[PDB]
RNA sequence: UGACGGAGCCAGCGAGUCUAACCUUGGCCGAGAGGUCUUGGUAAUCUUGUGAAACUCCGUCGUGCUGGGGAUA
């Protein structure tokens, strides 16, 4: 049970960035947001979709 | 005098076998 | 997509491949800028098809050059070679002719091996 | 089974050279301070 | 094998150039999404290969 | 060649003699070398290899 | 080899060397996926796929 | 157990006896011990020197031998903090690093750099390409073979790399340990040499206990990758200098 | 020593030139390394 | 035009399953042949590709030759 935990939690992280990606790319303006260590975030314009 | 007692004893082994 | 124009120039055993299209104004051979061309006593030879010319050519177009084979100076005389022959391609191509062939004309005035180098030798007497 | 309920319901190492691990000296303190 | 140099194969015709491809270094993106399937899926493949390499050794 | 004579005089005795490796490479005797004293510079057929050992025929 | 490249004529046009081309140390360039597929995929290929 | 008898101390005392007088091993001043294992430690031979700490005894200090030090690409970093700390500022013969060490030492350069030095010590990322370096003089045998050091006391995560810096107190004290202790290379066969004591630096009751401290770490149980390698019954010992011969101890 | 090493050698006070010949008299009780001098 | 000590850099030749030392010290196994381990000395234009040296830069010195038994620590 604890190794089907960690296989989910796992799995849970890379769905989370394969999502982010696809969002990433799909079309509206942003930008790049850098934090104090590395990790990147992409702002979007207050922009309602059209 | 160990030394040479040692010395002749891998010698006269080696020429035993 | 981009103007682009590639020359060659070739001393003993160096040879250099300058790209030139249009730009900002950047000049770099092997990636480095053009003010760190070692032996850094023949910097000037490297500089004199920029200085013979004026830098208000260069302003508007970024050069490359890529130099393999030779020694010190047979490379800093192709990349000389490079840069003059190549500016006169680009002013030929994108610019007017008017402007080529006053570069052509300032460049052999100063000497012609800018453009034409000195290619099979030698003399059998 | 403590420790793992609890989850469920909740010495040099250098990577590239694995011969560091027996190569590398065992200072002591003995080794960093006094006169040589 | 046999190890044309570098400085005659650049000056080769066009018909007689060497396609010599080089290997891939990075980890492209098709390779790292595509999938293979496992358990009697590669004993399958395994056994498919042993079958097909007696058949050609056999031949 | 290494070791099949003792001295740049023996050397100078059998220059210019037929020699041959064990895979029937044909190959003659030319000049002793200096400093390593039964070391001599023998001619083959072709390249020969580390793992042979050349055989000088006499009676 | 050496011979054809002692008599390559360098007035050899082939239609050909349009589609094939050669790397900056002169040698040829060999496409190792497909030439039948492309290597790059379209945006919207990716996103299916992604 | 515990090996310190008549026989030991008696065999000891005529290979002293007879390298004071013999006139074929006046050059060499060492006592190796040869351990006849029972079994084949499994182990290959990498050419890594692990340390066997002695326990009372200091065999050598850091000063009183020539120590070549040989570092990464740049080595300026190495060769400034090394040489302007006073903490270690005169502690090494020579610092170079492996490029120009290559670069000057080629052919009959190496034999002299063999006879000139007698301790080298390689930065432990590149002592592993040092067998071409240094030829095969150094690593036929074991007299002269590079120890590794760590110079940073700092530690490597995957993506992310070693902050470039060094360490000269740290550097001190595994320098100190590596002359203060004796070491061992592992290999295929029964057969293990260990280097214990000098001719003059040292006497009987102290090499006798060196040896028993080496005995003790190498067939002990636990410190398993440093030193517990003998896994079986450990079966004969033997002293001798390099050109003398197995005086035998401990038959069992 | 603690004599500066640009001096001129023949401004030296005559404590300092002594505890320089003493030093390079009895080089190992003052822990010269044994490499320095052969 | 030097001597030490660091640093930057620039080639063209050359690709046969082929490329390459010697003498020892000992331990163990084996009937022997030998195998494997261990060890010190000598020799060296290294080994297949990356890389040259002269050159360039930066600190430091400072320009009146060579010998063995004798004799001072």
């Amino acid at each position: 049970v604890k190794q089907h935990l960690q296989r989910e939690t796992q799995l849970k992280q890379v769905q989370q960035r394969m999502d982010a990606q696809r969002e990433l790319l799909k079309k509206g303006s942003k930008k790049k947001i850098v934090d104090s260590s590395g990790k990147i975030s992409f702002k979007w314009k207050k922009q309602r979709k059209r | 005098d160990y030394y040479q007692q040692v010395q002749r004893g891998k010698q006269d082994k080696k020429i035993s076998r | 997509a981009v103007p682009s124009v590639q020359t060659f120039g070739k001393k003993k055993s160096a040879t250099a491949v300058a790209h030139v299209k249009a730009g900002k104004g950047l000049i770099k051979v092997n990636g480095s800028p053009i003010t760190l061309v070692e032996p850094e006593i023949l910097r000037f030879k490297v500089y004199e098809p920029l200085l013979l010319v004026g830098l208000d050519k260069f302003s508007n177009i970024d050069i490359r050059v890529r130099v393999t084979g030779g020694g010190h100076v047979s490379q800093v005389y192709a990349i000389r070679q490079a840069i003059a022959k190549g500016l006169v391609a680009y002013h030929q191509k994108y610019v007017d002719e008017q402007s080529k062939n006053e570069l052509k004309k300032a460049f052999t005035s100063y000497d012609r091996t800018l453009l034409i180098a000195d290619s099979r030798r030698p003399e059998p007497k | 089974l403590e420790d793992i309920q609890q989850s469920i319901l909740k010495f040099v190492k250098d990577h590239r050279y694995p011969g560091l691990t027996p190569g590398l000296a065992p200072v002591g303190l003995s080794d960093e301070e006094d006169s040589s | 094998g046999l190890k044309v140099p570098k400085a005659v194969q650049k000056e080769l015709p066009f018909k007689s150039q060497i396609h010599q491809m080089k290997p891939q270094k990075k980890k492209t993106y098709m390779a790292k999404r595509a999938v293979v399937l496992g358990g009697d899926e590669k004993k399958a493949r395994s056994f498919i290969q042993k079958v097909l390499t007696i058949s050609k050794a056999k031949d | 060649i290494k070791d099949m004579f003792s001295s740049a005089m023996e050397v100078a005795r059998f220059e210019g003699a037929q020699i041959k490796t064990v895979s029937g490479i044909r190959g003659e005797i030319k000049r002793a070398l200096s400093k390593p004293e039964g070391h001599y510079r023998a001619a083959f057929e072709d390249k020969i290899l580390m793992s042979d050992i050349v055989i000088l025929r006499s009676w | 080899l050496r011979e054809k490249a002692k008599e390559r004529n360098p007035d050899e046009y082939y239609h050909a060397m349009h589609s094939r081309k050669t790397d900056a140390k002169g040698l040829l360039i060999s496409s190792r996926h497909g030439d039948e597929e492309d290597e790059s995929l379209s945006m919207d290929q990716v996103k299916l796929l992604k | 157990d515990i090996i310190k008898s008549g026989l030991a101390e008696k065999a000891l005392k005529a290979l002293i006896l007879q390298c004071e007088e013999n006139p074929s091993l006046k050059n060499d001043k060492d006592i190796h011990i040869i351990i006849n294992t029972g079994k084949k430690m499994g182990i290959n031979r990498d050419n890594i020197p692990r340390i066997i700490p002695l326990t009372k005894y200091k065999l050598f200090k850091p000063r009183d031998l020539n120590i070549l030090l040989i570092t990464k690409d740049p080595s300026a970093l190495y060769r400034e903090t090394l040489t302007k700390d006073e903490h270690t500022s005169e502690l090494f013969k020579e610092i170079i690093s492996v490029k120009n060490l290559r670069r000057r030492f080629k052919g009959s350069k190496l034999t002299q750099l063999y006879k000139d030095f007698d301790l080298v010590v390689a930065d432990y990322r590149v002592h592993h390409l040092l067998p071409e370096v240094l030829g095969s003089r150094f690593y036929h045998g074991s007299k002269k073979l590079p120890y590794m050091i760590r110079m940073s006391k700092e530690v490597k995560l995957k993506r992310q790399q070693m902050v470039e810096k060094c360490d000269p107190i740290y550097v001190r004290a595994q320098l100190r340990s590596i002359c203060k202790n004796t070491s061992y290379i592992p290999n295929n066969d029964n057969c293990l040499s260990v280097r214990v004591g000098y001719i003059q630096k040292h006497s009987i009751p102290e090499i006798l206990q060196n040896i028993q401290d080496t005995i003790n770490f190498l067939t002990d149980k636990s410190k398993r990758p440093q030193g517990g390698v003998i896994k079986g019954g450990i079966i004969s010992i033997f002293v001798k200098t390099s050109n003398s011969t197995s005086l035998p101890i401990y038959q069992f | 020593a603690d004599v500066d090493l640009h001096k001129r050698a023949g401004e030296l006070t005559q404590e300092e030139l002594e505890r320089i010949v003493q030093i390079m008299q009895n080089p190992t009780h003052y822990k010269i390394p044994a490499w320095f001098l052969n």
